[PDB]
């Protein structure tokens, strides 16, 4: 069953795929899941076999002489699924012991097929039509939530920034307070005898303004604290509700592309896929 | 704003006064008014209010006050009028003045250029920011004793440095526009303080030094034989200078080797140079002075080949997490080990956990021997969500990364707390290993707490000694062995074919297993080292250990080549430190200037602030100002970014302090910039549903007053320091019809000789969009440009002038007399009637030819970059035939996502319009001779680019870390191996081009199949 099939129906084989194509199938996958693309048509050899090892891409070409397929000479193996399913039962320690480890998981090219189970074109286009629609309409959504999100940041910082200078302010003020209470107990505890309340009069007249000053500076503070404590909540909770509609894109962009997968298989014109897209 | 809430303040306004006796007064005030001039006012209405018998002259006192960046500024500059001192509220206090003023004044100018406090750096205890700010002085020390060596002419090429190409020898299509390889050359002469101008018209050898050309002009009826004295004692007195610019020939290059005077051979123009005195300029220079400022039991230790214990990292908590609990289900923190973008083991996760409770408290454990960690290894980071036919959704809500070891080569250990940082627009990876290192300044910001191991007081990475030692007995127990066995002539073919691989072609492990087998025999080809480097067991001290004593003594390679080891592929130090000592060796200053974007942001990989790279720029940029200009710009532009604001803030710190006088002529570019972001600002928020009459009107009431006709007036140019901006031409400035309302501003050009260049200066100033894209974009067409010249295709581009100075901030250059093909429509003959009738006569022929090749690179070059469609208004025109484009967009084609295409579109798709225009009006336009030529251009220049592939790839592969959305991975710079082909061989790479036009124009791309019958 399995050796007779051809390289064609392979699920694991997939043609003419160009390597960062096999990079996105790969990125971040488990050990062990592996795809087969065609070579360089600028380099030597016929196929390449691309393995997840250590959280890498391990690149591995398959080479072809008089009817033997291989890694590195001598050429033992009648054909490339021969090759394949002999390392999906047996470790690639035995090419090398660098790489322990088995074919485990094919990256198949019917696997949207086991997602989308309509047969017909029109409906797959149809339902393309619908996640691409619900896609968009979501990216739209999240766009505006990460524009409210850098603009809140930055009102953010601004205030943050203000909070720092009125309390810079508040230090200059109360140290107007204390070079206020240093000079005025020489003069004041002079100028109480010799009975001139004139004089006191307009010393505390002063020295009461400058207490005036500082309550409203403070006041002024304490209500920039609480703007940035209504706006840092805020900032909270937009990166909430983009957080919840991060999984739905991924989600929806991954079932978007399966249609995609889909409608190229069986050749569709580029035409429908752009008034359906 | 100038006033906390306020854009300004009208001219009464009260201030509180707070004096040294303890007394506050409230003051009459003008917004005009200078310092001593509200200490006039303040000290005549101080005798009212109590204790005038104790207060000293208004020259013993200073104001000190808090600014809008929070900092007790005090104001020593005391003819500073109020508006300009930035204040926070509306009071100042009288002091008297303690520590130093030259270095409070200097301060505060550097903070000013900088956009923070000088002051916020003290404050910083991490000592690596502290050892930076000491130690980058030795470069700046150094700099300045470069220029003072020979005194004043060093002095003199540091501020007006030869603007010129890096090679002498002409191109052959160059030579054979000059006659008899002879240009004419006219130098004007001024007369005296009447200034009746003059000119002495010369014709001399294309290869003339500045000394030859000026004993020409002297000749141009007297003794001949007494030539030989004027000629040796009178050579010294003159110097040359570029008519309507700042430029300078000052040094002995041939005279075609200066960029203006091969401008003017291409464009057909008379060079005008203007003949000056050489003690004028001389005496001129500041003589600026640089002074180093203030700042200026026993330990366990253990090498780290000692620890006998795997890698180990515990995962403690987070302190919270913005994640709605009903919509997702678990978290987790997501961790690798990674030597630059590759992981050095498995990825490992902790458990499981609520959304309510991120609380792990778990070793993580890695399969890696501790001995095995290279030097550049980090730890990469994330807190992810899981949201999920038993299917579920991974997304990252933080990141996170940490160097294991620090700037002393030191091993991380302890607990220490990391606030992470968001995660970036377009980012799907669970990990951001791209991302700079170190936590988070905002401490508002979800904080992951983590321990590492601890085995001594102090885990040390061993010295160089140490590592060869363990090198040669690494080599002892594996099987002079570069000489033993010999290089066969099979595995000296597949080594040269290996090498001529791309940098993102991935070598495969039997290539990986070849070039290490063969790593001793690699040195004979040294373009190889990147991929031997990809060979390598990072994770491996004994592969590692050999690898530094290769590169140790390795052969220096090309910059073009050593630009590959500076992306964040290469972390390794000894790796940077031999692609900087490249550099350092064989990158000319015009090249420096061309590569200048992808160096700075190279800066952002940099595992530390101080490195080899950053001594070398920092060096570079005060050795040359015209280098000096845009390496400040590019890092001034970007401080508003958190991820670099430390370490590009200590960086123009240390240029700032050793720049010398250009620091004041920054100021007034940074003033000039802020007021037109303050006005464009306002015009966007307040002024919105305002029309643009309106809008105008209120531009100009603005830009009539003195503060901002002093500030936007007399200064240089940000896109070129060499054009000065002289008065503005208010009537003339406009609001353009875009969404961000761009400023299309008019200058005058103040140069003595300014009408044989230009009479004024036209720049777009523009506030909303994103302007990195075109910057870029701009800067590898000029690339794109220089490749095609040198190989003898005469395609003339136009990368026209493009600088990001901020946060969605930058200058556009305008080009004159451009239209866009809108304005032209207004049939399909209309375009070709408008370039007959603006080039009527005989110089046709060349019109329509700079016209043809105008398409060629524009069509070939936005095939290869993938930017955003042509329509009417992004093409232009200009009188003499040549197009071009504008208002790229995006690039590498970013909309492929949000759209289920793979294939690779053409942005410049030519309609019947531009086919009629090269086809001279003719019906049949895809048929004929003219047309076919146009297809050959094309093809040549498309293989041109294509066999430099790997320059622009190291470019882009540099951009990574600068945060624009084009530019996150390389899946996104692979784009440019696709529509070049880079897998493909050459001939299949120019079948493909022409499948893809053919494509494009629905069949009248006439393929090679051409019908003589
Ligand atoms: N967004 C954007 C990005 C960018 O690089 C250029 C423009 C841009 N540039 C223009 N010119 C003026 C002529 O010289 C070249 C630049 C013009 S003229 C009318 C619209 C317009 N838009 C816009």
């Amino acid at each position: 069953m399995n050796n007779n099939m051809s390289l064609q129906d392979a699920e694991w084989y997939w043609g003419d795929i160009s390597r960062e194509e096999v990079n996105e199938k790969l990125r971040d996958t488990a050990d062990g899941t592996f795809l087969v693309r065609d070579a360089s048509t600028k380099m030597h050899g016929d196929y390449t076999l691309t393995l997840r090892k250590g959280g890498n891409n391990k690149l591995i070409k398959i080479f072809h002489r008089d009817g033997k397929y291989g890694f590195s000479d001598p050429l033992t193996f009648s054909s490339v699924v021969e090759l394949i399913n002999h390392y999906r039962n047996e470790s690639l320690a035995q090419y090398n012991p660098k790489l322990d480890v088995k074919l485990l998981y094919p990256v198949s090219k019917y696997q949207q097929d086991q997602v989308v189970k309509e047969d017909n074109i029109e409906a797959v286009g149809k339902k393309l039509h619908e996640y691409n629609t619900q896609f968009q309409e979501k990216s739209r959504e999240y766009d505006r939530l990460y524009e409210e999100y850098t603009r809140t940041s930055q009102e953010i910082q601004m205030k943050r920034t203000a909070i720092e200078a009125f309390n810079e302010t508040i230090k200059i003020f109360e140290e107007q307070c204390q070079t206020q209470e240093r000079y005025s107990k020489e003069y004041i505890e002079k100028f109480k005898r010799e009975g001139n309340e004139k004089e006191i009069q307009r010393i505390m007249h002063n020295y009461d303004k400058l207490k005036s000053r500082i309550s409203e500076i403070i006041d002024s503070r304490r209500r920039l604290e609480e703007d940035l404590k209504k706006q840092a909540a805020e900032y909270r909770e937009i990166d909430k509700r983009m957080n919840s509609i991060k999984p739905d894109l991924i989600q929806l962009r991954k079932t978007r592309d399966q249609y995609l997968m889909w409608l190229t298989q069986k050749g569709v014109r580029q035409k429908k896929l752009n008034e359906w897209l | 704003g100038e006033l906390w809430g306020i854009h300004l303040m009208p001219p009464r306004i009260l201030v509180e006064c707070l004096l040294p006796n303890g007394m506050i007064v409230t003051l009459e005030c003008l917004r005009e008014a200078t310092l001593i001039t509200i200490k006039h006012e303040l000290f005549k209405e101080a005798r009212k209010y109590p204790l005038h018998q104790l207060l000293q002259d208004e020259s013993s006192y200073i104001f000190v006050s808090v600014t809008q960046e929070a900092e007790r500024e005090e104001f020593f500059d005391e003819t500073r009028r109020l508006c300009d001192l930035r204040l926070f509220q509306p009071f100042l206090k009288v002091i008297e003045p303690v520590g130093n003023r030259e270095e409070k004044i200097l301060n505060r100018e550097i903070g000013f250029a900088i956009g923070m406090p000088v002051c916020e750096f003290d404050m910083v205890k991490d000592p690596e920011v502290q050892d930076f700010r000491r130690n980058i002085l030795n470069v700046c020390k150094e700099a300045v004793d470069l220029r003072d060596l020979n005194s004043p002419h060093s002095r003199a090429m540091y501020v007006y440095p030869p603007n010129v190409e890096s090679s002498p020898e002409l191109p052959k299509h160059i030579y054979n526009k000059l006659d008899k390889g002879q240009i004419i050359v006219v130098i004007w002469v001024i007369v005296s303080p009447n200034n009746d101008k003059q000119k002495y018209t010369l014709k001399i050898n294309h290869d003339c030094v500045p000394e030859q050309v000026i004993a020409e002009a002297i000749r141009k009826l007297l003794s001949s034989e007494q030539l030989k004295l004027c000629v040796l004692e009178y050579q010294g007195k003159y110097i040359l200078k570029v008519c309507g610019c700042d430029e300078y020939f000052l040094e002995k290059y041939p005279l075609s080797q200066y960029k203006y005077i091969r401008s003017c051979i291409m464009l057909g123009r008379m060079p005008n140079l203007m003949l000056m005195a050489k003690e004028s300029l001389y005496s001129q220079l500041p003589m600026d002075c640089f002074t180093m400022p203030s700042y200026s039991g026993e330990t366990s230790t253990k090498s780290l080949w000692v620890i006998n214990s795997a890698l180990r990292i515990k995962i403690l908590c987070a302190t919270y997490v913005n994640v709605n609990i009903r919509d997702i289900d678990k978290i987790y923190v997501r961790t690798g080990i990674y030597h630059g973008g590759e992981p050095l083991c498995d990825n490992v996760n902790t458990q499981r956990v609520p959304c309510s409770n991120p609380r792990w408290n778990e070793w993580l454990n890695y399969d890696i021997y501790i001995p095995d960690l290279p030097r550049a290894a980090r730890l990469c980071l994330s807190i992810c969500s899981v949201k999920g036919g038993a299917k579920e959704e991974h997304c990252p809500l933080a990141w996170g990364n940490i160097n294991l070891f620090d700037y002393t080569d030191t091993l991380v250990s302890g607990k220490m707390a990391l606030n992470l940082w968001p995660v970036p627009h377009g980012l799907e990876d669970l990990l951001n290993p791209i991302g700079v290192t170190g936590s988070n300044p905002n401490k508002e910001t979800p904080c992951l707490e983590l321990e590492f191991d601890w085995f001594s007081s102090v885990v040390k990475f061993p010295d160089m000694s140490v590592i060869e030692e363990h090198a040669n007995w690494s080599v002892s127990r594996e099987a002079r062995l570069a000489r033993d066995n010999e290089l066969r002539e099979n595995d000296k073919e597949q080594l040269k074919a290996i090498s001529t691989r791309d940098p993102l072609s991935e070598i495969t492990e039997q290539e990986k297993d070849f070039l290490w087998s063969h790593r001793h025999y690699c040195v004979t080809i040294p373009e190889i080292l990147p991929k031997l480097l990809l060979s390598v067991k990072w994770n491996s001290r004994d592969e590692v250990a050999q690898m530094y004593c290769l590169v140790k003594d390795w052969p220096p390679i090309k910059p073009e080549q050593a630009m590959e080891l500076l992306d964040c592929n290469y972390p390794d130090p000894m790796v940077r430190g031999f692609a900087v000592r490249c550099l350092e060796k064989y990158l000319t200053d015009d090249k420096l200037s061309q590569y200048l974007i992808q160096l700075v942001q190279v800066l952002k990989y940099e595992q530390y602030l101080d490195n080899l790279l950053v001594r070398f720029l920092l060096k570079k940029a005060l050795t040359n100002q015209r280098i000096g200009h845009f390496f400040f710009w590019h890092l001034k532009s970007e401080m508003h970014n958190k991820t670099v604001s430390q370490r590009f803030g200590l960086l123009l710190e240390s240029y700032c302090r050793a720049c010398g006088m250009y620091l004041k002529h920054l100021n007034r570019q940074v003033e000039a910039m802020e007021k037109l972001i303050n006005l464009t600002d306002i015009l966007k928020q307040e002024k919105k549903d305002e029309t643009q009459k309106v809008q105008m009107k209120f531009l100009v009431e603005q830009m009539r007053r003195p503060d901002f006709m002093d500030a936007l007036q007399g200064f240089l140019s940000p896109l070129n320091p060499a054009h000065q901006l002289g008065n503005l031409r208010l009537e003339e400035c406009r609001i353009m019809s875009s969404a961000k309302r761009p400023l299309w501003l008019n200058w005058e050009n103040p140069d003595i000789m300014s009408e044989l260049l230009f009479q004024n200066n036209e720049i777009i100033f523009k506030n909303g969009d994103d302007l990195r894209q075109d910057m870029l974009t701009l800067q590898i067409i000029r690339i794109m440009e220089n490749i095609w010249q040198n190989q003898g295709l005469d395609l003339r581009m136009l990368p026209y002038g493009c600088l990001s100075i901020g946060d969605c901030v930058g200058l556009i250059e305008v080009v004159r007399n451009s239209h866009t093909i809108m304005q032209i429509q207004c049939n399909s003959h209309t375009l070709h009637q408008w370039l007959k009738d603006k080039n009527k006569g005989e110089i046709y022929d060349a019109a329509i030819d700079l016209f043809t090749r105008s398409c060629a690179g524009y069509c070939v070059a936005t095939f290869i970059l993938g930017i955003g469609d042509r329509h009417n208004s992004n093409i232009m025109v200009k009188d003499d035939g040549q197009l071009f484009h504008i208002d790229f967009g995006h690039f590498l084609d970013h909309k492929k996502k949000k759209f289920g295409y793979k294939r690779e579109r053409v942005p410049f798709v030519l309609t019947q319009d531009f086919l009629i225009v090269i086809s001279k009006g003719a019906q049949e336009c895809t048929k004929t001779r003219e047309f076919e030529r146009f297809q050959e251009m094309c093809y040549k220049a498309y293989l041109a680019i294509r066999q430099h592939a790997n320059l622009f790839i190291n470019l882009f592969s540099m951009m990574l870390g600068s945060g624009m959305p084009e530019l996150q991975s390389f899946d996104d710079i692979a784009y440019i191996r696709k529509t070049l082909a880079l897998d493909k061989t050459e001939q299949e790479a120019l079948e493909y081009f022409m499948k893809q036009m053919n494509d494009a124009h629905h069949g009248g791309w006439t393929t090679k199949m051409d019908w003589i019958f």
